[PDB]
RNA sequence: UUUGUGGGUGGUGGUGCAU
């Protein structure tokens, strides 16, 4: 009897918001058929027609004349972040143990200017690009370069070879950690054109720019 | 002294939009926005007794399509009268999300906002409660910045009240451009607000919370970049004559390791 | 108002208890 009391309580409801709803459309669509027609044209057969406001707009002229931002978050405690990357050491750890278990126009740019300032010419591209496609293009020509001028030229002493090299090195880092596909499908096809070149010859495509090759993709 | 026929069917549809909770609008609303005389219709209609979503509704309607001085009048009349409505209809002033829904359509339009409901609320003196919702629909949903820095801007020069204050918090807060000549509206307020030690003032001497203390800290904080230097000694002063008890050497630091332009 | 590029996320929270 309970159950069917229950079930009875929900046939009222059921009842009365269907009748309800009916009610309501009938008179609805009653005005919307006739008296909604009639209101609008009466309605239209008659008629109907600052501090605050002044501010708005001045303040708005004001806006455009001098908009203005640096943001700033609150700032963080010296364990708390260092407790953080910690931990993200850790995280990075385990990713490891888990792993370990289961060109012309860049060419003709940089070689009019001048490689021990083309250095910093390259650097500057790069900055003026990173204020997607131009960046991980950029850098797949750039190791190209690299390759190149290092297979072009032994030179320089350890003053300025190893410095300019370096310095590249680490540019090559951070772009590494943030772009990789471009990099990877250059390296790729890069074995791909340093494997034809072997089987065209073995001993006379090979040099230090592709044993460099190896160091710079053994060590990203 | 209208046509009958104007009443009848305006008081009806009025009757209507209050049994309507779901479903779908009239003919003669959806044709409303094809006309003019949206105020007498809708004073024919007596709007403040409808229902959530047919507030909803109007919104919708007058926002997506009609115009400045139109959403004015409209959203100070109906918004501040159905909100002032809600609030004091809910015994522990809760807002119906439909009709907060209604004030986001407000933010969005984009003079409709501050010619409309929050400056008439500003002059009406609506209670904290009110101050804080409106507060946080400020935060969810953004207008132009331009408007917004405009809201700023004629709050801070409007005179001191717990809204006021509050809804400035918000806005600070809320990260926005702040011009040059809107910091000096700003610490124009803060000069009506610190100890002028000849002629002193209620609103330079009074009781300030610490709702304005967190508003304090968000201003030296974020925007320590365009308080000119003299204005920067000049909080120098008002903080340390009216400090806090551990919010206000943090808007110290921040004060005196901000360097500007 | 939207797009090309970076990014904020728990409380229109429940909640005892003492004033």
């Amino acid at each position: 009897k309970k159950t069917k009391a229950e079930v009875m309580k929900e046939v009222i409801a059921k009842s009365k918001f269907y009748k309800q709803e009916r009610q309501k459309a009938q008179g609805i669509m009653e005005d919307q058929i006739d008296n909604l027609d009639d209101n609008f044209e009466d309605v239209m057969s008659e008629l109907m027609m600052t501090d605050l406001d002044k501010e708005y707009d001045i303040k708005v002229k004001e806006l455009q004349l001098d908009k203005r931002a640096a943001p700033s978050d609150r700032t963080k405690t010296e364990e708390e972040k260092n407790a953080e990357a910690e931990e993200k050491k850790r995280e990075l750890e385990q990713q490891r143990l888990d792993r370990m278990n289961g060109d012309a126009l860049l060419d003709q740019v940089k070689k009019l200017d001048l490689d021990d300032h083309p250095k910093i010419v390259k650097n500057i591209i790069k900055a003026y690009q990173p204020k997607k496609e131009k960046l991980g293009k950029f850098t797949a020509v750039l190791l190209r370069h690299i390759i190149f001028l290092s297979n072009q030229n032994y030179l320089k002493n350890v003053q300025s070879f190893k410095r300019t090299q370096n310095a590249l090195i680490s540019i090559l880092k951070s772009l590494s950690e943030k772009y990789n596909r471009e990099l990877s499908e250059e390296c790729r096809d890069y074995i791909n054109e340093m494997q034809a070149r072997y089987k065209k010859n073995h001993f006379d495509a090979l040099s230090n720019g592709d044993l460099v090759f190896f160091s710079i993709i053994g060590i990203l | 002294a209208l046509p009958e026929k104007v009443i009848k069917a305006y008081t009806t549809v009025g009757s209507i939009l209050k049994t309507w909770t779901h479903g779908k609008l009239p003919k003669l609303f959806k044709v409303i926005p094809s006309l003019r005389n949206w105020q007498d219709v809708i004073y024919v209609t007596n709007p403040e007794e409808w229902s959530p979503h047919v507030v909803y509704e109007a919104t919708k309607l007058f926002v997506s399509n009609l115009t400045a001085k139109e959403s004015q009048k409209f959203i100070n009349l109906i918004l501040l009268e159905r909100f002032r409505d809600n609030i004091e209809t809910s015994e522990d002033h809760s807002l119906n999300y439909h009709i907060y829904r209604a004030v986001k359509k407000s933010l969005y339009k984009p003079s409709a906002f501050f010619k409309g409901f929050l400056f008439p609320l500003v002059e009406t003196g609506c209670n904290v409660r009110e101050a804080t919702i409106a507060g946080s629909v400020l935060a969810k949903v953004s207008v132009p910045a331009l408007h917004s820095s405009a809201a700023l801007s004629y709050l801070l020069r409007l005179p001191f009240s717990p809204p006021t204050t509050v809804f400035i918090k918000i806005l600070l807060d809320k990260k926005y451009a702040l011009p040059y000549q809107t910091v000096d509206d700003c610490v124009y307020y803060f000069m009506r607000f610190r100890i002028l030690d000849g002629s002193n003032g209620e609103d330079a001497t009074r009781v300030l919370p610490v709702i304005w203390h967190k508003a304090f800290l968000t201003f030296a904080q974020r925007y320590k970049n365009d308080i000119t230097q003299d204005q920067r000694d000049f909080l120098l002063e008002t903080v340390r004559q009216r400090g806090h008890k551990d919010i206000g050497p943090e808007i110290r630091r921040e004060l005196l390791a901000g360097a500007s332009r």
